RNA sequence: AGGGGAUCGAAGAUGAUCAGAUACCGUCGUAGUCUUAACCAUAAACUAUGCCGACUAGGGAUCGGGUGGUGUUUUUUUAAUGACCCACUCGGCACCUUACGAGAAAUCAAAGUCUUUGGGUUCUGGGGGGAGUAUGGUCGCAAGGCUGAAACUUAAAGGAAUUG
RNA sequence: GCGGUAAUUCCAGCUCCAAUAGCGUAUAUUAAAGUUGUUGCAGUUAAAAAGCUCGUAGUUGAACUUUGGGCCCGGUUGGCCGGUCGGAUUUCCAACGGGGCCUUUCCUUCUGGCUAACCUUGAGUCCUUGUGGCUCUUGGCGAACCAGGACUUUUACUUUGAAAAAAUUAGAGUGUUCAAAGCAGGCGUAUUGCUCGAAUAUAUUAGCAUGGAAUAAUAGAAUAGGACG
RNA sequence: GGAUAGUGGCCUACCAUGGUUUCAACGGGUAACGGGGAAUAAGGGUUCGAUUCCGGAGAGGGAGCCUGAGAAACGGCUACCA
């Protein structure tokens, strides 16, 4: 999330050890870092371009990600940074051989690198404890925003 | 219904209605086989020489023993224009 | 195709239906309710040792004519009374209020056994004894 | 019946059923070039109208709807294309 | 069929196989394209201008004639309705049934065919949202309903 | 609402058959029926078909002699591991010397026996005999 | 809760019958029966038979719509009409005969196209009593509705048909 | 169901049956049970279709979008032959599979590394009247995957494979005297060792890896805010 | 930020209002340690596994802690209850 006055803490943000000696008048004002996750995700460029300070981003952040590559689609944007989906999957009882839908929602930190909204398909990856219970991060966007500049005013 | 060596086993291939291509068994006394004597120049049946038909119970209680009889003496040749492939 | 969904993803409808018609099985229902705890004198056990109260004459159904020679059971692990059958003619000079009696089913589920109206139990043995022994002549019953 | 000709049925027993049980189904319906000798110029008439058809200079009449046919209105020539 | 009753009627068109012309048909694809936005502008339904092309004029049905559908020939020209015309007409319907119901609060039989053509309504409506057609909030409302029509 | 186009193809051949007759007009003709029609006359079940062409689903009128005793849909199209068409065909089939059980499998529609060759599986179709 | 209260009439009172006769039959007649405003939600609410779709068999009636006519009748001057007749075709309520088929049978064009067992889907039943009882929940002004056990008991209960 | 005075059921004698170092009883559970029915039940009247209709969740859901034809490579059974001192491969033949092609035909995609295969051919030719045959460099095949950049509609199913404890199960070898077992053992110069073993299979949902592209979903270009350069 | 060997509402402060559910959350029951496995032999199943191996939990019931690489140990200590 974070929109508009990242320096928004009773604490300063700033990436870690990322020094901007001020003797030295420069013109991009903040030395910025990134990194590329890995795996072939394109690390956006509002992550490069943007100037947030999510320290739990895994493109500018102190994260890795690592494990368990999952997708799934988005059913709640109501927590700040971070979303919940709902992954489902057809479970097989063997006695009737047959299937019974099934599913799990799972929590996942977002970068403000990303803009979601409710209905898009994401791809998540697997990275250490964040918070409680979050323990996969959104690293790319599969959906745009589920046909919604086709949902305008009469013609 | 042959064995190993070729040796034909399991007694009586039994018959079968030509309008159906069905089994007719052996318990089947509701079925029926047609004998058409085979006439010669002016007349004169030839006796002992048939051109046979066997119809199944099935059809025979259907009714369909009658038109289908018609079906297949026309096409086999003693019929002129009486049956009909189209309704 | 009459009732059941013969869907291909129909199978939680499937499962929970079959759950639920179990509960119209006899034998499902009591597994579950843990009837022979609950109810059943036998505390779900195959044998129940008890004590003698009294010695009782019951009278046989209809259409047989009968005094069926019983014996009231107060059961130690429960304290629950029982009138229970001592079979083989005889035997009912063995028994001798007070002592002490082991129990059985009587080989029907439950539902007492024939003539004898609600007598779901038979003696096996007193004061350790086997009841068959005393009847022929193996053993002979202790001292008190 | 027990053997016929459901690819080639016969004209007659075609032309009876109903529209939708022919061997491909088509309409039944029709339209036709009216003309009362008053004007010069015909009009095309669908055969089950629905609509009083009107013709092109005058606020005559064609035709009254029916729950069928098309009661075409007083003397009136008609040709079936 | 027949999803809110229990008649068994089979009573359709009967397209013909000839999928392109009638060919003693005359004028243009401009012709009765023309003609189209010609009723359209006097405001007439879709149905109302296929009828009345097929009646008075040769149009045999638009789709042959014109590689397009009525109801297509009116977007493309400007004259497209706020919502499609069947659900327009069960609203206008709905609205008079309920018209008459608050007149006569003892014709339950008014009462139940309100909610025969209200529950086509909703669920009309729940398709012409999925396919994007309706905006994804579009709600029929009573108190707003007659409002929508007239 | 008509559910398997497949299914109905297959009960009015069994009822033609059944009922005496030499052929039968079958609605509306999917892709499957047409795949399932001819492996049925590839191992001479029925005769020669043809597809009527309305500008519909289709319509199709098979030439049927007397070799055929049943030919079934399976309602669900169940999934089945290569290690149970056996368990299929043992349970539906008269003997192991005739009859088949025909499959559908990316490799194409295929009877068992076939489907055996190739040495690839799917869901399951129906059976011919 | 108003109004209405002719009629018939739970209740009650009677006359008779009966060993008795709180009944059947007769008399009187309260509530009710009718209506408005609100409740109640049950009937052998029945076809004791779910719905959507496919196929499988002959027959003549009738209902509604439609198509066909050098058909009949209404005459005006020939029509137009209207009613009627004949053939067809959809969709009705049914009936008749068959049974390939099904069923334990009675019977059933579905209750058929099932051990050659799979079109989609909903609901209920699992020996008889106990018992639609107890308990809890919930709805109702009430009466009661819906949801709804167990212990114990029991070798039968039951269905259709056959002979008596 | 027997027993109320000739008891084929009780109490015994006699004789007889069944299983037998074992046999009965009680309780449980499994089979019989298609009386829990996915396979596979029944519901007119035997137990069972809600009084009726709407209807969300659930389950389910019409048809149609590269088919058809052509060429090539090399596999595994089976035949008619056996060349050879039980088994062998060529040529002749079917039969059933796999790979790759050209038919308007993404194979994600460019930038080199590499080339295995020929439109190649540079000479001819072991040799059966020669396209039977391969060693063989100087113009001319991409995909056979490396690695670096740039991107990718989603799934279900099925194939194969990796990853995988032992005991248990199924199962091989082996004469614990047999067998349940065991994992031994078997050969000699049995006076200074020889030597076979201690297999194989199942391991099913999920996850991983790979081939397939029927069946069944999903997404796309309609106020063009489209597609390539 | 503190605390931990370290991640983490693990704890604190500040801020926000979120998290799960008829695809059954939450609650109740279990005469419930889980698994390799066991019994029953057409198949599909049904029932069982305290118990020879693996994993977990405990040491009368709770809590606390010393030593130490490793214990919240009990044939270690301390306290309360029995
Ligand atoms: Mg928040
Ligand atoms: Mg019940
Ligand atoms: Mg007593
Ligand atoms: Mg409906
Ligand atoms: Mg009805
Ligand atoms: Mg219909
Ligand atoms: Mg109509
Ligand atoms: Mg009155
Ligand atoms: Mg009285
Ligand atoms: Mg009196
Ligand atoms: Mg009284
Ligand atoms: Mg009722
Ligand atoms: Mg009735
Ligand atoms: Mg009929
Ligand atoms: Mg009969
Ligand atoms: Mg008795
Ligand atoms: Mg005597
Ligand atoms: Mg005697
Ligand atoms: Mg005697
Ligand atoms: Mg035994
Ligand atoms: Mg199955
Ligand atoms: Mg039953
Ligand atoms: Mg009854
Ligand atoms: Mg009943
Ligand atoms: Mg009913
Ligand atoms: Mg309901
Ligand atoms: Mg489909
Ligand atoms: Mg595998
Ligand atoms: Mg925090
Ligand atoms: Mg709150
Ligand atoms: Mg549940
Ligand atoms: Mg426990
Ligand atoms: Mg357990
Ligand atoms: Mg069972
Ligand atoms: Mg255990
Ligand atoms: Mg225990
Ligand atoms: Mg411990
Ligand atoms: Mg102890
Ligand atoms: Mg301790
Ligand atoms: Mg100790
Ligand atoms: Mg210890
Ligand atoms: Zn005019």
């Amino acid at each position: 999330s974070t929109e508009l006055t990242v320096q928004s803490e009773r604490a300063f943000q700033k990436q870690p050890h990322i020094f901007n000696n001020p003797k030295v008048k420069t013109s991009k004002r903040t030395k910025r870092w990134y990194k590329n996750a890995g795996l072939g995700f394109k690390t956006p460029k509002t992550a490069i371009e943007g100037s947030y300070i999510d320290k739990k981003c895994p493109f500018t952040g102190l994260v890795s990600i690592r494990g368990k590559i999952l997708t799934g689609t988005v059913v709640s944007t109501k927590m700040h940074r971070t979303i919940v989906i709902r992954r489902a999957y057809l479970h097989y009882i063997p006695k009737y051989n047959r299937y019974e839908k099934r599913h799990k929602n799972v929590p996942v930190h977002v970068s403000p690198a990303f803009r979601v909204q409710v209905g898009d398909i994401v791809t998540v990856g697997q990275c250490r404890p964040i918070s409680k219970t979050v323990r996969f991060n959104v690293v790319k966007v599969s959906a745009a925003a589920g046909k919604a500049n086709k949902q305008f005013a009469k013609f | 219904m042959e064995n190993d060596k070729g040796q034909l086993v399991e007694l009586y291939v039994p018959r079968k209605c030509s309008a159906t291509n069905r089994i007719i068994k052996a318990d089947d006394h509701a079925s029926v086989q047609i004998n058409v004597a085979k006439v010669d120049e002016e007349g004169r049946a030839i006796p002992g020489e048939y051109v046979t038909y066997a119809l199944s119970g099935y059809v025979r209680s259907r009714g369909e023993s009658d038109d289908s009889l018609n079906r297949l003496a026309q096409n086999d040749g003693l019929l002129k224009n009486v049956w009909s492939y189209s309704r | 195709g009459k009732g059941k969904p013969r869907g291909l993803n129909s199978a939680r409808k499937l499962r929970v239906h079959r759950r639920n018609n179990r509960w119209a099985e006899n034998n499902y229902k009591k597994r579950l309710l843990g009837t022979a705890f609950k109810s059943s004198p036998f505390g779900g056990s195959s044998h129940a040792k008890g004590i003698v109260l009294e010695k009782l004459g019951i009278e046989s159904k209809q259409p047989n004519s009968a005094i069926r020679k019983c014996v009231r059971v107060q059961l130690i692990k429960n304290g629950k009374k029982v009138t229970a059958f001592v079979p083989n003619d005889g035997c009912l000079n063995f028994v001798d209020e007070n002592d002490e009696v082991l129990l059985a089913g009587f080989g029907r589920k439950g539902k007492a056994k024939g003539d004898i109206p609600g007598v779901r139990f038979k003696v096996v043995k007193v004061s350790g004894v086997s009841l068959l022994a005393l009847w022929k002549e193996k053993k002979e019953k202790p001292r008190s | 019946v027990l053997v016929q000709d459901l690819l080639h049925p016969t004209a007659a027993s075609e032309a009876r059923k109903h529209k939708l049980k022919t061997l491909v189904q088509g309409p039944r319906s029709y339209f036709l070039d009216v003309k009362c000798p008053g004007c010069l110029n015909i009009t095309t008439v669908f055969s089950h109208a629905q609509t009083a058809v009107t013709c092109e200079s005058c606020s005559t009449i064609l035709c009254t709807p029916t729950g069928g046919k098309a009661k075409l209105s007083e003397g009136t020539s008609f040709r079936r294309k | 069929g027949r999803m809110h009753s229990a008649g068994k009627g089979i009573s359709s068109s009967a397209i013909p196989y000839s999928r392109n012309a009638p060919a003693w048909f005359k004028l243009s694809s401009e012709s009765v394209i023309e003609q189209i936005v010609k009723y359209a502008r006097k405001g007439l339904t879709p149905s109302q201008i296929g009828v009345l092309l097929r009646d008075a004029h040769g149009v045999t049905q638009a789709r042959v004639i014109t590689g397009n559908k009525i109801m297509r020939i009116l977007k493309s020209n400007g004259l497209a309705p706020e919502i499609p015309e069947d659900l327009y007409y069960l609203i206008k319907k709905a609205v008079s049934v309920r018209k008459h119901l608050e007149r006569n609060r003892k014709d339950k039989d008014a009462k139940f065919r309100l909610i025969l053509i209200e529950s086509r309504i909703h669920r009309l409506a729940r398709y012409y949202r999925t396919v994007a057609v309706l905006p994804p909030n579009w709600k029929y409302e009573s108190a707003t309903a007659s409002a929508l029509v007239n | 609402t008509r559910s398997s186009v497949l299914a109905d193809a297959l009960n009015a051949i069994n009822n033609a058959e059944k009922t005496g007759k030499r052929q039968v007009l079958i609605r509306p003709s999917s892709k499957v029926i047409i795949k399932f029609l001819q492996v049925m006359q590839k191992h001479g079940y029925i005769g020669e078909f043809e597809y009527i062409d309305d500008h519909r689903s289709g319509k199709i009128v098979v030439q049927l002699n007397g070799r055929l005793n049943k030919c079934g849909v399976i309602s669900p199209r169940f999934n089945v591991k290569i290690g149970d068409i056996e368990k299929w065909t043992a349970n539906l089939l008269p003997a192991r010397q005739f009859g088949y059980v025909i499959l559908t499998t990316s490799a194409g529609i295929m009877d068992h026996e076939e489907a055996r060759r190739k040495h690839v599986s799917g869901k399951i179709l129906g059976f011919v005999y």
